[PDB]
């Protein structure tokens, strides 16, 4: 078929800049009759259906801000977004519709000042326990940049086997990561100690933000 | 104004079968054409089927030609994709799209192809049992030991939507496990109720968990 | 509303529509393609005028109007998609057959062996495989207007 191939995989930019990623197709996309370049650009927000952005190659679609622009012609298309708002976190896909429908691989436009991670610890839930297991989690909301070494503490003695995380893909309104580590024990091994906590180390200052609780009551 | 809601598909075994319907609503249905796009686990985007306005012609990539069938019924306004001889390649999210250049896209039905469904366990996450009031109280919801992806976690029937994080399920063993934080003013919690709704489609599971404080 | 009036319209179309075969060759066009299916609309409407032509009076066979109406409209629907297929071509660059001819006299009036929408540049004043939408609108628009 035709092969669409975009470069680069990813772009960073500080909120309000010009970005011009590129889409190149294996086959020319021009008709003899009418300069009609039969390529579309679709933007797709994190966990959303793609949205139509530009068709034909140049022409924008109902409620596309002038800032997204489509240049290109033949085998060589380029999408250009001036004044990058925060709600422009997306992968941008090009599609050919000259002979069947093919897509590019995608270009992730992730946004670029730091902020302090906001930890909060959460004990097992009664029922989880009375159903034969015990899991302890703490969320690290609204931090930036990505890098954060979160360390669990059992009163002070620090074990690791069974501590599985996940970073949200960068927020679109506030444009900053999050995270969530889960320490997952057996029902009975949980009351081995009393005090529990977790710490960040995130580089707003490497003064490891701590948030704690202690078993007994809960 | 113009809507599409595809649905009806979770897990199916290799060689298997299963039919999805895009419930179309809010445009001159019988006049447009319809298409069926899936998105792979790599986040890749493959076009899958195309039916003409009046069900006349259909088209398919060679990769599903033979195994796939794009019907429509402008009586009941539905589009259909009837999947047969199911390859584990077919494993993807399934969008229903509209062309004039896909201008109104659905939302997806995830469809996975593999060989063991598992209803998700849903535990509510109440904060420290200490009365220690901060200011912006965050509560959680925890979802554990399920197959397959995805789930659908909603705070208060979709009404609690502003100020919540839902972290990418992980692949310990062959069960996925996923967490959910939601911040909110201390004024708006304990007094006012806040519950976690979880929907496993690939198993039919409408588990509701109300977030309770911590009595002894 | 007479033999002349009906014969003029039947002639004008047999003539205007037969010319279709002329110049085809120097034009460096040749392939009717879908057009054969549409050529039919000419004998559909001409058929009615030429058959009803017997005389649009004593003969009550006025039905000629409905069949004229039908073929004029039927022509628009098939020609329109053809017009659309240019100002809007489809993803199937490929041609059909990849997913009642014959006659004692000569098959010439109809043909399809050649190629697809390819070079076709026409360049003749203002195209022509689309002017036909207006011309059929005229017969249809004459037909609707007489029977309103």
């Amino acid at each position: 078929d035709i092969v669409m191939s975009q470069s680069p995989s990813s772009l960073a930019v500080s909120a309000g800049e010009k970005v011009t990623m590129s889409c190149k197709s294996s086959q020319s996309l021009l008709n003899s009759r009418t300069r009609k370049n039969y390529l579309a650009w679709y933007q797709q927000k994190p966990g959303q259906s793609p949205k139509l952005l530009i068709y034909w190659a140049s022409t924008r679609e109902s409620g596309v801000p002038d800032r997204f622009t489509g240049s290109g012609s033949g085998t060589d298309f380029t999408l250009t977004i001036s004044s990058v708002q925060a709600e422009d976190l997306a992968v941008y896909y090009c599609k050919q519709s000259y002979n069947l429908y093919t897509f590019g691989g995608g270009t992730k436009l992730e946004i670029k000042a730091d902020a302090a991670p906001t930890v909060s610890i959460f004990p097992p839930s009664s029922e989880q326990l009375t159903s034969g297991g015990a899991s302890v989690v703490c969320f690290l909301n609204n931090f930036y940049p990505k890098d954060i070494n979160v360390k669990w503490k059992i009163d002070g003695s620090e074990r690791q086997n069974g501590v599985l995380n996940s970073w949200t893909d960068q927020d679109s309104k506030d444009s900053t990561y999050s995270m969530s580590s889960t320490l997952t024990l057996t029902k009975d091994e949980y009351e081995r100690h009393n005090s529990y906590t977790c710490e960040a180390t995130h580089k707003t200052s490497t003064s490891p933000i701590v948030k704690s609780f202690n078993r007994n009551e809960c | 104004e113009v809507q599409l809601v595809e649905s009806g598909g979770g897990l199916v075994k290799p060689g298997g079968s299963l039919k999805l319907s895009c419930a179309a609503s809010g445009f001159a249905f019988s006049s447009y054409d319809m298409s069926w796009v899936r998105q792979t686990p790599e986040k890749r985007l493959e076009w899958v089927a195309y039916i003409s306005s009046g069900g006349g012609s259909t088209y398919y990539p060679d990769t599903v030609k033979g195994r796939f069938t794009i019907s429509r019924d402008n009586a009941k306004n539905t589009l259909y994709l009837q999947m047969s001889s199911l390859k584990s390649e077919d494993t993807a999210m399934y969008y229903c799209a509209r062309p004039d250049a896909m201008d109104y896209w659905g939302q997806g039905t995830s469809v996975t192809v593999s060989s063991k469904t598992t209803a998700p366990s849903v535990y509510p996450l109440a904060p420290v049992c200490g009365d220690t009031t901060g200011s912006s109280v965050t509560l959680g919801c925890l979802v554990k030991g399920y197959f397959p992806e995805p789930v659908t976690l909603t705070w208060n029937s979709g009404s609690l939507s502003s100020g919540v994080h839902t972290f990418p399920a992980v692949l310990q063993s062959d069960l996925y496990t996923l967490s959910s934080s939601v911040t909110v003013t201390s004024s708006t919690w304990p007094s006012q109720s806040i519950t976690c709704n979880v929907a496993h489609p690939a198993s039919s599971t409408k588990v509701d968990k109300k977030i309770e404080p911590r009595g002894p | 509303q007479g033999r002349g009036a009906w014969l003029l319209m039947a002639f004008t179309a047999l003539a205007l529509e037969l010319t279709a075969l002329w110049f085809q060759h120097v034009m460096l066009l040749k392939p009717s393609v879908l057009c054969i299916y549409e050529r039919v609309a000419l004998f559909g409407v001409l058929g009615a005028a030429l058959i009803g032509a017997i005389a649009p009076k004593t003969p009550l066979r006025y039905v000629a109007m409905v069949i004229w109406l039908y073929s004029a409209f039927r022509g628009v629907q098939l020609t329109y998609e053809h017009t659309m297929l240019q100002l809007y071509p489809s993803p199937f660059a490929t041609c059909d057959f990849m997913v009642l001819p014959l006659d004692k006299w000569v098959p010439q009036v109809f043909v399809a062996s050649g190629d697809c929408a390819e070079r076709q540049w026409d360049f003749l004043g203002l195209e022509m495989p689309q002017w036909l939408l207006g011309i059929f609108i005229a017969y249809l628009i004459v037909a609707v207007l007489v029977v309103i």
